[PDB]
RNA sequence: AAGGCGGCCCCCUGGACGAAGACUGACGCUCAGGUGCGAAAGCGUGGGGAGCAAACAGGAUUAGAUACCCUGGUAGUCCACGCCGUAAACGAUGUCGACUUGGAGGUUGUGCCCUUGAGGCGUGGCUUCCGGAGCUAACGCGUUAAGUCGACCGCCUGGGGA
């Protein structure tokens, strides 16, 4: 409908889901997909796989918009850190930046206890 | 003979990132490891020296 | 880690010069670390080990 | 294969033609150490697929071995608990094997009166690649292009 | 001093160490009783409450599962003023002093020497690893002793009961 050209992809890989969404330079939203919702869970979607189709998902529902250029935006651990800007890449997008955005605090809240499992 | 006014020094023992370069990376004496890491601390507080790589 | 694309350089260099950057940084082992607590005693057992460790 | 690194037997060629792909094939058909019945078999599928593609016996054989043919396949590993599947690039002696026992797996899960008949409509759908033999080659493409961060 | 103490800035304040002389003139060491301090949890009154999390609730696992795992979550964890007086409060090693081969570091003073954008030679305080004699049941300890001696104190006298 609008256009973009250059754009942000928002990556957030946490260890159980990657969430990719495709944004506009000022953070507003344009398109998104993640790992669970293409038809992966539990073991399969905490894979770099169901990151790589998340991001192949997401691409297909941006392209609308007619994005060219997108600076990559790394949160968190976990799969699908690199196989989504992997995917992203070969969908047809000119990588500007690759920026690692991981939030470490400065010593502020107490974590969760460990799990002895 | 450190000081936080000195950000042309100081911005030598900062990482890319803004976190403060280990003395065994520099190769720094101790006592005045200690005394960077002060400087660049006071440097910080005075917005002469960023904390984060983001701002 | 912040990581610009240069002019003729493949994609494929620039992901590898991210993942060495995040390396450098220590990404990956500062999350490990923060994931859950550690009691004061466990880190301080864990500083003596380690002191032990790098003795060869 | 622990210790022992061994090699390959070297088999003798096709008494027909001179070719040792050949023999490999007619090894791989061959059941019940029944050499005679296993290369009258592969020489009437050959007579029948020359015949009804226009000549060349070798090529015409080579032209359904070309799409059969894998490039890379997965290989089974237990790192942590968890079972990967690495995808890795097959040798070209392995990559003509399993071209060879696939053609023939999927000539022996077909309808039709003969072996010869079965084996020669298996090669033809395998050159124009349209078969049970080359979606075996696909099956195992996408299984290798799903598990690429793996390698 | 032990418990313990970690962003940055100031204010109030305790101890340690070094260099050079001057001053007091045994004023010292140890300490039953006594006094003070003393992690966390817990208690009282009033605040505060983001994260974490006894109890408790729900979801799972399991033969059972009053657990481990998950979703929640109250006290509590935080502040003020009181209380409690205990820990594997450990170096499982009381304090003070004198004496007894060495090696490699770390940290913190200070005297000296050089044309020094560093090093060379000493001399104190603290600290880590290794090791000699000696010691030890062995493990190990080994000038920061568990060696060689002295002063004073605390304590032990088979296991369970306690
Ligand atoms: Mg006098
Ligand atoms: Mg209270
Ligand atoms: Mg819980
Ligand atoms: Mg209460
Ligand atoms: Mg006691
Ligand atoms: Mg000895
Ligand atoms: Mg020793
Ligand atoms: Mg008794």
């Amino acid at each position: 409908r609008k256009q973009v050209s250059d754009g942000v992809a928002h990556i957030h890989a946490s260890f159980n889901n990657t969430i990719v969404t495709i944004t506009d330079r000022q953070g507003n939203a344009l398109g998104w997909a993640t790992a669970g919702g293409s038809g992966f869970r539990g073991s399969r979607k905490s894979t770099p796989f169901a990151a790589q189709v998340a991001a192949e998902r997401c691409a297909d529902a941006v392209k609308e918009y007619g994005i060219k250029n997108l600076e990559v935006m790394v949160k968190g651990p976990g799969p699908g850190r690199e196989s989504t800007i992997r995917a992203l890449n070969a969908a047809g997008f000119r990588i500007t930046n690759i920026t690692d955005v991981t939030p470490i605090p400065h010593n502020g809240c107490r974590p969760p206890k460990k799990r002895r499992v | 003979e450190i000081d936080y006014k000195d950000i042309a020094t100081l911005k030598n023992y900062i990482t890319e990132s803004g976190k403060i370069v280990p003395s065994r990376i520099t190769g720094t004496r101790a006592k005045y490891q200690r005394q960077l890491a002060r400087a660049i601390k006071r440097a910080r507080y005075l917005s002469l020296l960023p904390y984060t790589d983001r701002h | 880690p912040v990581i610009k694309v240069r002019e003729n350089e493949p994609f494929d260099v620039a992901l590898r010069r991210f993942k060495r950057s995040c390396e450098k940084a220590g990404v990956l082992a500062e999350v490990r670390r923060r994931e859950f607590y550690e009691k004061p005693t466990t880190e301080r057992k864990r500083a003596k080990a380690s002191a032990v460790k790098r003795h060869a | 294969p622990r210790r022992r690194v061994i090699g390959q037997r070297k088999i003798l060629p096709d008494p027909k033609f001179g070719s040792e792909l050949l023999a490999k094939f007619v090894n791989i058909l061959m059941v019940d150490g029944k050499k005679s019945t296993a290369e009258s078999i592969v020489y009437s599928a050959l007579e029948t697929l020359a015949q009804r593609s226009g000549k060349s016996e070798l090529e015409a054989f080579e032209v359904a071995l070309e799409n059969v043919r894998p490039t890379v396949e997965v290989k089974s590993r237990r790192v942590g608990g968890s079972t990967y599947q690495v995808p890795v690039e097959v040798r070209p002696v392995r990559r003509n094997a399993l071209a060879m026992r696939w053609i023939v797996e999927a000539a022996r899960k077909r309808g039709d009166k003969s072996m010869a008949l079965r084996l020669a409509n298996e090669l033809s759908d395998a050159a124009e690649n349209k078969g049970t033999a080359v979606k075996k080659r696909e099956d195992v493409h996408r299984m290798a292009e799903a598990n690429k961060a793996f390698a």
